């Protein structure tokens, strides 16, 4: 009924299998308090959301061709400077999260501002919020795939892609991973 | 008779005697050092 | 990021002076206290 | 205190009930947990605030006829010896703000010289005293502005607009000496809304009053 | 009466008397007593205070690290570590003169300052940091991290938050995640840290967050890690002509075992340190899968209690249990981390000094000798809090048959015979080590020195002579090639060790004689005497034939009045007060040791310790005489010099002593008599009855007593021998 | 020198080779008087959540598929032991070739 870790079955009691994308993956038995395990949900969903804008960002900045590499645009040069960025993107954005949590800990839902749905569009499948939640967790791993990207190859996502279609034998994690000194010297 | 009646008149409740006599320690406190001292020749800021 | 100057000719008379006043302006009037 | 907050979804103290005009809840410290501190503190923020309104449009002014830097006109020569005259400023304020207290103790108002209140034209109203509370309040913060603008960048008001809008990218209160501080100070300011919620949140019952020396909230806390 | 103050102790707030102000403080934290509450209520409060007492901590060691980058000369210090004393912080007194200005303007300063004698200068110059702006972006977010432990503490005690009492009865949960992640991910980061930055730094590479990520910590780069060629890291060792500072004589090795020490600095290795941080590393998380978590496999430790039980009723039933007993009492794992933070922190007194793991610290001698003070009289103090706090568990949490017949039971049962015991060994300890420097002293006084009874340490030299050093002759272990220890490791750690530990210049293993002997074995007999007194009071704390209840009298109650005889003195707590005299004694006797050793040995005049020592008018004369000469001229009529602070809290530590005297030698009834005379005064006077006191003035209390009395005596005694190490090691040296 | 891949495979097959098919009888009769039903076996009841957090997960012991009762945390015990065995075997062997002799001659 349930994908869990393989088709062999684990089926946890805690987890039935009503919330959205539940396969029951619980194996240190993190979601047992029944009062905060929804909070995890929320954040879930919410970090699933981040890491949906991080990759899609990551991704439309590579494929546009942006001089600076993806992790190397803190330090670019910019028309309005970091002194007089990190102000407004503390400030307006805790006004956003500050309305979103007090929307959580009425409704039990995320939400922009003051309305608890946000759907001008509606499609609230219980089929879209499972597909949300998994492709939330694939780009969480993208994420994490993406960070590993830059921290042993140093590279681009996409130009890791095209390393690794070219040269499948030769350009994987065993050669960056013994090639450390070649890719700290520009690959 | 008149005098020394209103002269505390201000100042006779518990809060406002108590808000006066920190904001005047504070600012004597704060004047010392960097106006009360160096003006009067003290060995501390002269090296 | 570095302090004035004045710095030490300030601080050192609030925690000297004002500020063990205060702490014991309240503590006296924690202990005596009535209901 | 009204359902306009400091932050939105604050939350009411319990002590502001909204009573008094002006509320906008932002007592974090609770320094007015008394009727009599409460009033006397909202005559003192008046005051500092009227104050505040006849220092802006002065130094507007000054800066608008083309006289010089406000912070450096006190040293210029002028009529009168400065001794005499603070001596002779000391003697006018002994008698207007003895009458100032005396009319607050007897009426409560903002009074001036022998009429308390002084309303010849009578204009009186809950609105007109909540605008004057409300630009008073900014007068004063932009009060603050002046004298923050004129020890780091050594310009006045006019002179701090132009270079605004000369670059406004790099030529703000982010990019001077205090840029720095002022980025810690902003990002603390919209991190409080994020802890004060947590906490209220989190509080669900007890009272979790802020506990400080000047007030005596923490007397029913023991 | 029911005042406000004491909301922990109802009793205590229906008292009219100053006393309900004392004993609102003392009994501050101790929440067993506290009215109306539970044991989940006091484990909360102890994870509370645990966050507070961490954010104090955190705190403190940010404010030394913004202290030393503001008023300070880390830079200065870090170009010339030998010349120039580091700074602690600036002084601003303004009771100061112009000559005392004048005269604590030192290390080119712009004002005066305090010569840091923490060792902190050395101990960032070894990990790496160089610069002020690095000290102080680390002290602002040392502040951040204390303030996020103050949010923990918050958040943890908010109701729906709080721990449930089995989630800290959990041990076998807490014992695997405190073995894995606070003690081995912890050292794994630590010694990550030292390879990125610390082993770089040293060798004259810049290695900050900025330059992070692309500077590589090795030039094979992490394929030897995977290949399994480890050795690769142990290949280009620093030699011995190599500068801390700078790049010369350097060499490309993050993890090697270079025994002995820099040849530069005298100090250890950093690639050593590293490799010892990541062996500890992995030791620690192999380790930290022992005990039975909520997966299927591990240990729990109640079953090994149970099970270790030996055959043939040689302990009785065992350590069986033992589980129940040190999970519900507190007191008794107090007792336990107490006593092993002890042991630890003395063995990182007596490992400091002989082992030098900071760069430039041997030859700071004001810095050693503050340091091995500090950790010596903090393992004393709180070996005797694990003491109190173990009689403390036998008064309050101990239940005979839980425990029956158990090893606790056991030594409750032969109790007589072990303080029985320990009073012989401590008797014969003090009666010949006190006649043989009695006999030394008098053979000294006669003229003729050669008839003092002088023992060898033969034990201890054939020790070291076991471990390298060739100066005793013999021909033990790692001193003769055909000795199968000495030709293991021959080529890994010998060239180094027997380097370091055949030279006298260093503390490495020291020549000791007969003087050395003897006052080791007064510190023996001053060990076994503070454990007599404070197992007879742990023992003997809840029974015995003159109390046999005193289990139902507390811990802490001064006596049972002048019936049978005399019952003053008779709880563990006075056992403890009387413990805590014995060791300040004994902590003064292994300060005064170490002192005068490595003062004869920095003079270079060891012929004077090895003569002077043996008897005790050498060491009142050559040590606490001839030493204070340059303390108590730190003002005079003449002048000042820079020490005249150390003469002054020298003179204070003497004055708190006495005033400990003035509170220990009278016990009560002299000051209620004192203080009634007083209240008719003040009553039967005009002009000053008008104002009356709330609380009625009374008499200190004789526990009360007992512990002013004990803190001005402990704080007399640690500011009298800082001021005189600290005088007499600033004096003459740099 | 001794290849890493050959060496550490060798190790880890080997010692699970052990703890199934030599181990495991000894396994399961040392947890028998460790965690058994006849004494105190579990350690909470599982009440609140940090109650039923100390109560064991429905993950480790749910079912054991292979013939034998060889779980999977058993397998992730048993290979760590076997990398431990091979990377210590490969130390010693790097170590070796680096002329550097630590046995007592
Ligand atoms: C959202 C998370 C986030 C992450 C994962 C990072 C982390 C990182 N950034 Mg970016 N950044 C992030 C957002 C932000 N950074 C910056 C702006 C910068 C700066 C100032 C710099 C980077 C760079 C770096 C590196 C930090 C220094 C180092 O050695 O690593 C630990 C690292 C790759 C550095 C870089 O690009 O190196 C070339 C660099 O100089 N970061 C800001 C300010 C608006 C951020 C705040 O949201
Ligand atoms: C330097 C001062 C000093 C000295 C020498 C002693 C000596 C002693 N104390 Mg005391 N003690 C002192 C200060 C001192 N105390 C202080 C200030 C405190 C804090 C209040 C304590 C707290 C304390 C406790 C809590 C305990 C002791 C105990 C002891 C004994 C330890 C056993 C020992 O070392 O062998 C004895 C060594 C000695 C040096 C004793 C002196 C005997 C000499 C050799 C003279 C002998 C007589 C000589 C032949 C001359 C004869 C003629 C003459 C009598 C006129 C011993 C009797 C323990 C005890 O009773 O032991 C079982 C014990 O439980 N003491
Ligand atoms: C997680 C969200 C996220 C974040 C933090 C960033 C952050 C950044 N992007 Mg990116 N971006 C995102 C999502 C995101 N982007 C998405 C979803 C797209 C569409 C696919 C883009 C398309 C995009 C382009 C085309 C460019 C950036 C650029 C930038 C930089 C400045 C953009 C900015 O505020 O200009 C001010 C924007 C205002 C609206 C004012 C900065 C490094 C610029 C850059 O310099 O990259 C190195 C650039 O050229 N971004
Ligand atoms: C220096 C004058 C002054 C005084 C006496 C007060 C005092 C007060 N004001 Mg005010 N206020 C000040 C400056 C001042 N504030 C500044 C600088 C601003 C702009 C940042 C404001 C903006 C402001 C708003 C928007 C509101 C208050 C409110 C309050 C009350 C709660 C805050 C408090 O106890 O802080 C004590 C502070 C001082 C003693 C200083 C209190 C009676 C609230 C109110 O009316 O509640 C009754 C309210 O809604 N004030
Ligand atoms: C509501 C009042 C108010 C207003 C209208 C302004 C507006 C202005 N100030 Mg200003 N300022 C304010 C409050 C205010 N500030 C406060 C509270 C402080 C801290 C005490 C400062 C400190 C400050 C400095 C140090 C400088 C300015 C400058 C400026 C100009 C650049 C824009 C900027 O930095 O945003 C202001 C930031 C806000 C958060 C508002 C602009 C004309 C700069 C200037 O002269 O123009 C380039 C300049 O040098 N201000
Ligand atoms: C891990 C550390 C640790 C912990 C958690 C505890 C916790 C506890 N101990 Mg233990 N203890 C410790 C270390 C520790 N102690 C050490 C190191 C010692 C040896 C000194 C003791 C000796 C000890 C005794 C003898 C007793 C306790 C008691 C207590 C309880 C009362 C504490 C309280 O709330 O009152 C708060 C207590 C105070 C505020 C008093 C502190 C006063 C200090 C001495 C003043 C500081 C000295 C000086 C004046 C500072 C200024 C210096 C000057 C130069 C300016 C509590 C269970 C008592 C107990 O369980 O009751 C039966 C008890 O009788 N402990
Ligand atoms: C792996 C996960 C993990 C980690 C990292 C921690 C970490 C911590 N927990 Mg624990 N805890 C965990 C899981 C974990 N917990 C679990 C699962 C449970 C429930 C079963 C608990 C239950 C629990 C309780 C009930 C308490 C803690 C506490 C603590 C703190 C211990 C004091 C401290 O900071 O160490 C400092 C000590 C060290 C880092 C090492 C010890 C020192 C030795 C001697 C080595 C010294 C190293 C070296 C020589 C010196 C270096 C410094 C020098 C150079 C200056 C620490 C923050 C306590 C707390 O609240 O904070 C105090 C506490 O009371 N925990
Ligand atoms: C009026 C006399 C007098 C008195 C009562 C004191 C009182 C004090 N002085 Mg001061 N002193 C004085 C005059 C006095 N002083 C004068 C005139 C000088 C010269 C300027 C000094 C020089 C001086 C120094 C240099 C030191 C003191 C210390 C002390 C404290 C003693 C601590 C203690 O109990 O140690 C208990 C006793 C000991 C620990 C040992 C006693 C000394 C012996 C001879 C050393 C040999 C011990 C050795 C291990 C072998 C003995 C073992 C045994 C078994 C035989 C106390 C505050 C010390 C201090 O502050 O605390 C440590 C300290 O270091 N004084
Ligand atoms: C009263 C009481 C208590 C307490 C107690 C205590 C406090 C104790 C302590 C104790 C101690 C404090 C102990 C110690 C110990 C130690 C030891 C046991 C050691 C050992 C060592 C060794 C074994 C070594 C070895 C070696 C090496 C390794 C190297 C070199 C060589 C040799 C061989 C030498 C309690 C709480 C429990 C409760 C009950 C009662
Ligand atoms: C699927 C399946 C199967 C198979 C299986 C296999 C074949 C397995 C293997 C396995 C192996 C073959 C291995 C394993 C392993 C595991 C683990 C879990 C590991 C771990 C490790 C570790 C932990 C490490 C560590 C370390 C580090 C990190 C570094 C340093 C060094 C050391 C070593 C310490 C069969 C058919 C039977 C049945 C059905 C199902
Ligand atoms: C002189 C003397 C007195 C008199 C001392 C009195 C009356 C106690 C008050 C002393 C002064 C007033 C304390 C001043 C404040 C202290 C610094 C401690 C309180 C503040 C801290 C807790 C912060 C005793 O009462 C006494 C009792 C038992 C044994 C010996 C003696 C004793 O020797």
């Amino acid at each position: 009924n349930r994908p869990l870790w393989l088709p062999d079955v684990i089926p946890p009691p805690h987890l039935n299998g009503t919330l959205p994308g539940d396969s029951g993956f619980d194996p240190l038995g993190l979601g047992l308090n029944e009062e905060r395990l929804k909070w995890y949900v929320e954040a879930e969903k919410t970090n699933g959301r981040w890491a949906m804008m991080a990759v899609t960002g990551i991704l439309g900045q590579e494929l546009l061709g942006v001089p600076a590499k993806w992790y190397e645009a803190g330090a670019a040069e910019y028309d309005l400077p970091v002194q007089a960025q990190v102000p407004i993107l503390f400030l307006v954005m805790g006004f956003l999260e500050t309305k979103r949590f007090q929307g959580f800990r009425e409704t039990g839902t995320s939400g922009f501002i003051n309305s608890f749905p946000f759907d001008p569009v509606g499609l609230n499948s219980p089929k879209h919020a499972v597909n949300e939640v998994k492709n939330g967790r694939l780009a969480m791993v993208a994420f994490i795939g993406f960070a590993m990207q830059a921290l042993v190859s140093r590279t681009q996502p996409i130009e890791g892609l095209q390393k690794h279609l070219a040269d499948p034998f030769g350009k994987n994690i065993t050669y960056f991973l013994t090639h450390t000194p070649e890719v700290i010297a520009g690959t | 008779e008149e005098f020394f009646q209103r002269a505390t008149d201000a100042v006779s409740r518990r809060e406002s005697l108590n808000g006066f006599v920190a904001l005047s320690g504070i600012a004597a406190i704060a004047l010392f050092g960097l106006k009360g001292a160096s003006t009067l020749e003290l060995p501390i800021t002269k090296g | 990021f570095v302090p004035p100057a004045w710095a030490p000719s300030l601080f050192v008379p609030l925690t000297g002076l004002v500020l063990p006043a205060i702490g014991m302006a309240w503590a006296f009037t924690y202990i005596q206290k009535e209901k | 205190a009204a359902r306009e907050m400091w932050y939105p979804g604050a939350t009411p103290p319990a002590h502001l009930d909204g009573s008094m005009l002006g509320d906008y809840g932002f007592d974090p410290l609770r320094l007015g947990t008394n009727p009599d501190r409460m009033k006397w503190f909202r005559e003192a923020e008046l005051t500092n605030g009227r104050w505040a309104m006849a220092a802006v449009v002065g130094i507007l002014f000054t800066d608008l006829v083309g006289l010089p830097k406000w912070w450096e006109a006190g040293a210029q020569t002028y009529p009168i010896d400065n001794q005499t005259l603070a001596i002779i400023e000391i003697a006018v304020f002994a008698f207007l703000e003895a009458k100032r207290y005396e009319g607050y103790k007897k009426t409560g108002g903002t009074g001036f010289a022998f009429f308390f209140p002084f309303d010849p034209m009578g204009m009186r109203s809950p609105e007109k005293e909540l605008k004057e509370l409300k630009n008073g309040r900014l007068a004063m913060l932009a009060f603050l502005g002046f004298a923050s603008t004129a020890a780091v960048n050594g310009q006045g008001p006019i002179e701090s607009l132009q270079t605004h809008l000369a670059d406004p990218a790099h030529n703000n209160i982010f990019t001077s000496s205090v840029g720095k501080e002022s980025c810690v100070f902003v990002a603390v300011l919209s991190v409080l809304p994020i802890i004060i919620e947590a906490t209220k949140t989190l509080g669900k019952g007890k009272e979790s009053v802020p506990l400080f020396p000047w007030n005596e909230e923490w007397e029913k806390v023991a | 009466a029911t005042k406000l103050f004491p909301k922990f102790s109802q009793g205590l707030a229906q008292d009219p008397s100053t006393r309900r102000i004392w004993y609102g403080l003392a009994t501050a934290h101790d929440f067993e007593s506290h009215d109306g509450m539970t044991e989940e209520n006091l484990y909360q409060k102890i994870f509370a205070s645990h966050f507070g007492q961490l954010a104090i901590i955190f705190l403190w060691t940010s404010g030394n690290l913004f202290h030393v980058a503001w008023q300070g000369n880390f830079e200065q210090w870090v170009t010339d570590p030998i010349h120039v004393r580091p700074i602690a912080h600036a002084i601003w007194d303004p009771h100061f003169g112009q000559p005392a200005v004048e005269a604590f303007t030192r290390g080119g300063a712009s004002g005066p300052v305090n010569i840091a004698t923490s060792g902190v200068y050395q101990w960032w110059y070894t990990i790496g940091l160089r610069s002020n702006q690095e000290l102080y972006v680390s002290s602002v977010f040392l502040a951040l991290v204390s303030a996020v432990f103050l949010f923990a503490g918050w958040l943890h005690l908010q109701p729906n938050f709080q721990p449930s009492l089995s989630w800290f009865k959990d041990a076998e949960s807490r014992l695997n995640h405190h073995l894995s992640g606070l003690f081995g991910v912890s050292s794994l980061a630590w010694t990550g840290h030292l390879v990125h930055v610390a082993i770089p730094e040293s060798r004259g590479q810049h290695v900050g967050w900025d330059n992070f990520l692309s500077v590589l910590p090795h030039p094979q780069g992490l394929t030897p890690f995977w290949s399994g060629n480890w050795a690769a890291y142990a290949q280009n060792p620093d030699t011995a002509s190599h500068a801390f500072g700078t790049a010369d004589g350097s060499g490309t090795a993050i993890l090697t075992f270079l025994g002995g020490f820099h040849p530069q600095t005298q100090s250890l290795w950093l690639s050593d340190m590293a490799h010892h941080h990541l062996a500890i590393a992995v030791l620690f998380i192999v380790a930290g899968h022992m005990y039975r978590t909520n997966f299927g496999i591990g240990h729990r430790l109640e079953a090994i209690l149970e099970a270790h039980t030996p055959p043939a009723g040689g302990l009785g039933a065992g350590h069986k249990g033992l589980f129940h007993t040190v999970n519900n009492s507190l007191h008794f794992q107090l007792g336990l981390a107490l006593a092993s933070v002890g042991t630890i922190t003395s063995l990182v007194a007596q490992h400091m000094y002989s082992l030098p793991p900071y760069a430039y610290l041997a030859v700071d001698f004001t810095t050693q000798a503050s340091l091995y003070t500090h950790h010596q009289y903090i393992a004393g103090f709180i070996m005797c809090g694990a003491f109190a706090h173990g009689a403390i568990f036998f008064i309050r949490d101990y239940d005979p048959e839980q425990n029956k017949g158990n090893v606790l039971a056991r030594v409750l049962d032969h109790k007589e015979a072990i303080i029985s015991h320990l009073s012989w060994v401590s008797l014969f300890l003090g009666f010949h080590t006190l006649g043989l420097y009695v006999h030394n002293d008098v053979v000294q006084a006669f003229g003729t020195p050669e008839k003092q009874i002088l023992i060898e340490p033969v034990f201890a030299q054939w020790i070291q002579a076991a471990q390298g050093k060739s100066l005793y002759g013999f021909d033990l272990l790692l001193a003769s090639s055909s000795s199968s220890a000495y030709s293991a490791g021959q080529s890994l750690w010998l060239p180094g060790w027997l380097e370091a530990i055949n030279n006298n210049q260093n503390s490495l293993f020291l020549t000791i004689g007969p003087g050395d002997f003897l006052v080791h074995h007064a510190i023996a007999l001053g060990l076994h005497t503070t454990t007599l007194i404070l197992v007879k009071g742990a023992l003997d704390a809840r029974g015995s034939k003159l109390m046999p209840d005193k289990k139902d009298f507390g811990y802490s109650f001064p006596c049972d009045g002048p019936g049978r005889g005399g019952t003053c003195d008779i709880s563990a707590y006075d056992a403890f007060y009387l413990a805590v005299f014995w060791m300040l004694n004994t902590i003064g006797w292994v300060t005064f040791y170490w002192h005068w050793k490595h003062l004869t040995l920095w003079q270079g005049n060891v012929s004077q310790f090895d003569e002077s020592s043996t008897y005790l008018m050498g060491w009142l004369r050559d040590y606490l005489w001839l030493n204070s000469s340059q303390l108590i001229n730190g003002y005079n009529p003449f002048g000042m010099n820079s020490l005249s602070v150390w003469a002054w809290t020298f003179l204070f530590g003497h004055l708190v002593y006495a005033t400990g005297f003035m509170f220990l030698i009278s016990w009560r009834g002299y000051w209620q008599e004192l203080i009634e005379t007083l209240v008719w005064a003040h009553e039967k006077t005009p002009l000053a009855n008008l104002v009356y006191w709330k609380d009625k003035p009374v008499a200190l209390s004789i526990v009360q007593a007992r512990l002013v009395g004990l803190a001005h005596f402990s704080v007399g005694y640690i500011f009298t021998y800082a001021a005189f190490l600290i005088a007499s090691t600033s004096g003459r040296f740099g | 020198m001794i290849e890493a891949p050959v060496a550490i495979g060798g190790s880890t097959v080997a010692l699970l080779g052990l703890g199934r098919f030599v181990f495991l009888p000894y396994q399961r009769r040392r947890t028998d008087m460790e965690v058994g039903p006849g004494k105190l076996g579990p350690k909470t009841t599982g009440d609140t959540f940090f109650d039923r957090l100390q109560k064991p997960a429905s993950f480790v012991e749910t079912k054991s598929k292979d013939p034998s009762g060889f779980g999977i945390i058993d397998v992730l015990g048993w290979g760590a032991l076997g990398h431990v065995f091979g990377y210590f075997l490969l130390a010693c062997s790097s170590l070796q070739d680096a002329g550097i002799d630590a046995f007592p001659r």
